[PDB]
């Protein structure tokens, strides 16, 4: 997974 | 070289702006393409190949994407255009020419191939450097299609992307990227009870495949709803998700500010919230 | 100077063991009191202040407290003997003298006082070092209250506690010490639910002020009874605890082989465990 | 705490 | 051991300030001393050597000499009182005693001499550090002479300083501290001409001794009053001046928001400014 | 681009290994072949650039050649294959194409020249990485003569050398790399008494050009034939060797298990002593 | 590949000189060129690809431009030549191929294009480094454009450029670097009272564009000639410059030992001092 | 305390040397002892603690020994004088003042005992620093018995070793440091034999126990003795030494260049050669 | 010298 | 500028 | 020379 | 051994 924001 | 006859094409429009960094010229009116991270939010000077120094000022960025377009007014002789194609039909393998303009008078110019595509992201073997970021990346015949970006693999922001996002940045700068503050992973039934034997992981993940919420980043939609670091979103709208990727799309697909619901449980509690997108900044 | 009359009557008996470190002899059968951790598990030379090289060996040791007993042949002159003082009447700024042997001909000698008392622990700011590491702490009438460690504050083993243990080290070298496997953390209420309104914690603790299992340790008592990481013991016995330090006191209260009962909750559950203490090694 | 073991 | 008595004497009044640090009561009140650095511009809970946790808040704070006045109220036994002795009558080579309260049950105690004298800072060899800085530097009899403060040699404010703004902070905390933010050096004809010869040099001194301006600290009344770099302040007043230390001092005994003009010679040029003094902050 | 025919010809059968790694399908029936050092001692699961995410075990491995071969069971669709090229008839100058699968689905393809030959070690520009380590290095028609190996320049296992212990890598993993554990140096006449001459050399060397012992490993045929550090094999069999490099092949022209005898002299004694060929691992 | 028949064709002409380095035989009397600093000043042995060692000696160098020539003597078969080509038509976008001889046996080779373009130097995404350094850079055609130089771009000094110092450094090796010893910057009205509004600034540049002095370098004409640093040379000759690169121009083309006056101003005072330029060593 | 009045006898007598540095007067006459490496080969100012700067030169220097005597001017008051102690009669645990003048105005001052006993050297558990390196370690009394030296354990030349050479120093300043150049070790059967049967040893010792020369110093009387690193020296004169500190005092006993035969033997061969002292330096 | 401020 | 030298 | 081994 | 010299 990434998630980011 | 077939790359010189490219780099004659091209060449002529990048240009310097000066921390530093290069751009390029995007058509006569003076609409030039660079980084966002080139600018240091202020708003320069660009010097053109053949050592005209012009004024420009900054009229747009996005730091998401990290891509500026500066404006310079076209006086005397013609302000050089650089070509654009498009980065929807690259092929991994195709030759990458990435031209940059550090001092003003020259170009730089180091040659590659497409080293990888995401669409989302150009890597190339080209050499990429403080030198040539800001700058086009070419093809074989000299259109640019994509823009460098300095951080052997560079990267390069597809030129389709900049093209959607031009007018916007042309005028008013500011570009939708609706978003909620959650970084999250992956999990997996077999990564999730292996998990739960392990008697040092930090919470039981109650067992299934999904987005496992790995932080909750402060102030952020996800934040004001309650969500918490451990918990399980398994379903937005009723879409069961167990990618960290594919949620990122349904949130931009939804407005700003557009209620999502988001059925998640909390170890053994079955939990209910609806974030409302924000804007990254 | 005070401490000149103290060297002189210890500082014969202060011996170099040869890795390094010093040590010093308790009495004329040539029973020599060390670190463990001066001697490398091995079984060593030992060098008199006169110049006598001896030839030692190894009947003891205890890892966790970290002092040995090393054992030597009387032939010839008599063997100097550090007379032993008593390190339960210590008082906070009473003088302190850190003898060593590093070469095995002078004593080298700092002076400092008691910095701090844990019984538990000597605190000292005479410096303390790899040259005296294992030699004698002595007060200003010149008997051993203590045995350097070295690792501007230094520690020492207090004396009584050595005396514990000698016949046992001096004899079949396995020390009780009882263990569980847990490295626990003293946790309130006002840590708990503090701990549980940051989104990005961990596991909610339930409330309550006690003993957060911060780990388990591989291979313990405490994994085979099932403990996890964020699980809080509340009573072993019927006894509540919130204190960290208290928990280890009760352990080594039972024998070794000793079960002891946990009332612990995991979230939300209730849970009653089992572990039968081990021995730390 | 303290822990240790 | 004279220290003993010493530490049974202040000791049992100095406690933990919680980052941390120690402090110690000034009287009955439940006035106690500390540094402002212990107190991070918050306000604390203190423990006093007893084990009872009073709560305490921060009535004052100078920065520039670093130390703080926390109160506590008094309640059930007697709050425990350091005796204040005075820090004038110091001699190089009295004992000096640091003592910290680093957990808040035992003080942790070491001893060493008044290394050097400024009245303007106390240095010792008694080992300082986190565990005992705010906390008291006694003398052989057990008054405190100074406030310990950690950054082998230590350094203590000394106790006659923290008397005299006392009432201040623990009333309204803002002590006059007037300044005019000029880093200045001492400055030597045989050194300026000497610099005057390298051809390397930033800047000619016009010959003379004084005191070389080395920097204009931003924002400061020295910017405001159009002082330079490189900038030779003569005299004041019509007082010649050639001491950097000489030069703080006139200042301070000038009020807050006093105008001093100052003749100073820019390389060839003759000029006189007025600076008017504000608050160091 | 020529790269993009080679990249769709060879590509498709790039497969991830899962530390990481990539590896690449030799033939229909599942093998696939990559670095040993992709695979941690255990037998990992196999992504295909089109998703499909097989189960493999690893047959065989040689650890001196870095070198494995996985087997994963053909079930569906056909397996993509890599054609096999040959390494023997490699020019310098050749382009060389370095072909990973870091994830699992794309192909990240990089592009240089043969840098160097050993036959033995290939060395090219095109930039080799972790992300493409196992896979396969092709030439300009696609078909692979390397296999890529992570440590501008970088190293691939030529193709021939794999398909020579492939069979056994296939079936029962043990390759024939006979040894004796001596870190020989080549010495000269003008290089001996040229060290002779120097009075803090470590021994002097007897004159003459030859291989001189600068190390015997532990627990080596060498150790055990008495061979020390210092001594000049002159003469194996009666063949003078003066080469480091030249003595490793003939011991592996004898097979494993064979007695070699080694005249060497010992600065001034001649001595004569044989070891026994072990297998390196 | 195009560059295996460069490669074939100066290939066998290229050189190990041994600290280390490459070189190539410009002639079939023996004459090679190389980087100066492959030279330690000393006057190496020379191996060709073929293996046979000749002796050759340094017969000049020029530090300045770092190339040396070496000579060695014909004997048994002809000395492999390679082509020289010119560098003053080059491409920015050209292929550039690097050769070295790092053993002395087998070529190592490098693919790139010119980089960038000075005539003054070139530049290449070639990989470039002390395995070829030295060594020659050839065109698509295989002529030697340049010499690799090694300290991802790298650098080559133009293969005109040797050609003009050939001659000399095959005979007697001094070549005109004539100098003055001013390390220079180019100062814009706009860069100079903005200087001279930040009070922090070492000196006040009197307005105007130039040459700023940054710096006197120690022992040159120009410590000589009572040069300054932060003085600002107006005009040498009558010629107005701004700019440190064209200073640098007027210099060579006078001699060595060439008086030249510089009109200058510091700080308030017109200053006029001739130099007279020496060599650069 | 008893400090204050040792401080106060010799204290005035300690001046400061200006890298820096302290030192202290030995009588009126203005001689002052410090450290060697206090003097940088140079010829100084000598601040009293009074605040009178004189001016002193540097009348002699001992680089091995680490100690200067410098000369100042008697004018106006008298000089203060430090008494000198006599270190022959110190007992390992004596209080120690380390006094230095680190300003020129007031003696920092640091309190400790003599940590360990060479006449050779001091070691002291007092803080040595570079503000008082050169100045005086005190005993109880307040006289003077050696001499800080920089480089928690501090070191100090004892005072009868400065008494030796002072005249030497107050007039030509050089001391008889007679020597071979042999770096030596003490070795043993039971290291020999030992050494003799790892397989990688440099050198087979021939035995014995001995002193083995470890290393040949470049340009010494043993190099040109044509003594070799490996070497084992078995007797000088017919004295049979295994002790590397004990050949060390015969050199010194013989004269400067005092030819002493040296029975040593190469590996095997019995070798006798005659070195001749030269001065270290 | 020593300025501060 | 460069300067140089 | 290498060695190896 | 110390040797030094
Ligand atoms: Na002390
Ligand atoms: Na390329
Ligand atoms: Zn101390
Ligand atoms: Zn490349």
């Amino acid at each position: 997974x990434x998630x980011x924001w | 070289s077939f790359v010189a006859a490219a780099v004659s094409r091209s060449g002529p429009a990048v240009v310097r702006i000066d921390g530093q960094g290069s751009g390029f010229i995007i058509d006569n009116s003076g609409i030039i393409l660079t980084n966002a991270h080139v600018v240091d939010g202020a708003s320069v000077v660009v010097t053109l190949r053949d050592g005209r120094t012009f004024d420009g000022q900054v009229r747009g960025t996005d730091e998401v994407t990290d891509l500026a377009v500066v404006k310079i007014e076209p006086q005397g002789s013609a302000l050089p255009v650089a070509p654009l194609g498009t980065s929807s039909n690259l092929q991994v393998g195709d030759w990458a020419i990435a031209v940059g303009n550090p001092v003003g008078l020259d170009n730089t110019v180091t040659l590659g191939i497409i080293s990888t595509l995401g669409v989302e992201f150009i890597q190339t073997d080209a050499a990429i450097n403080p030198g040539n970021s800001g700058g086009p990346l070419l093809n074989a015949r000299g259109e640019v299609i994509g823009i460098n970006t300095a951080i052997g693999i560079g990267f390069a922001i597809p030129i389709d992307q900049a093209k959607a996002i031009q007018n916007t940045l042309a005028a008013g700068g500011t570009v939708p990227h609706p978003y909620i503050g959650v970084q999250m992973m992956n999990i997996t039934v077999d990564q999730a009870q292996q998990n739960n034997r392990n008697p040092n992981s930090p919470f039981i993940i109650p067992e299934v495949d999904g987005i496992l919420v790995m932080r909750v980043l402060p102030g952020t939609p996800a934040e004001r709803a309650g969500i918490r670091r451990g918990d399980v979103i398994v379903a937005v709208d009723g879409t069961p998700i167990s990618d960290g990727a594919r949620l990122q799309r349904i949130v931009e697909q939804a407005g700003l500010n557009k209620a999502l619901k988001l059925d998640l449980l909390r170890g053994d509690r079955r939990l209910s919230l609806t974030v409302q997108t924000a804007q990254l900044r």
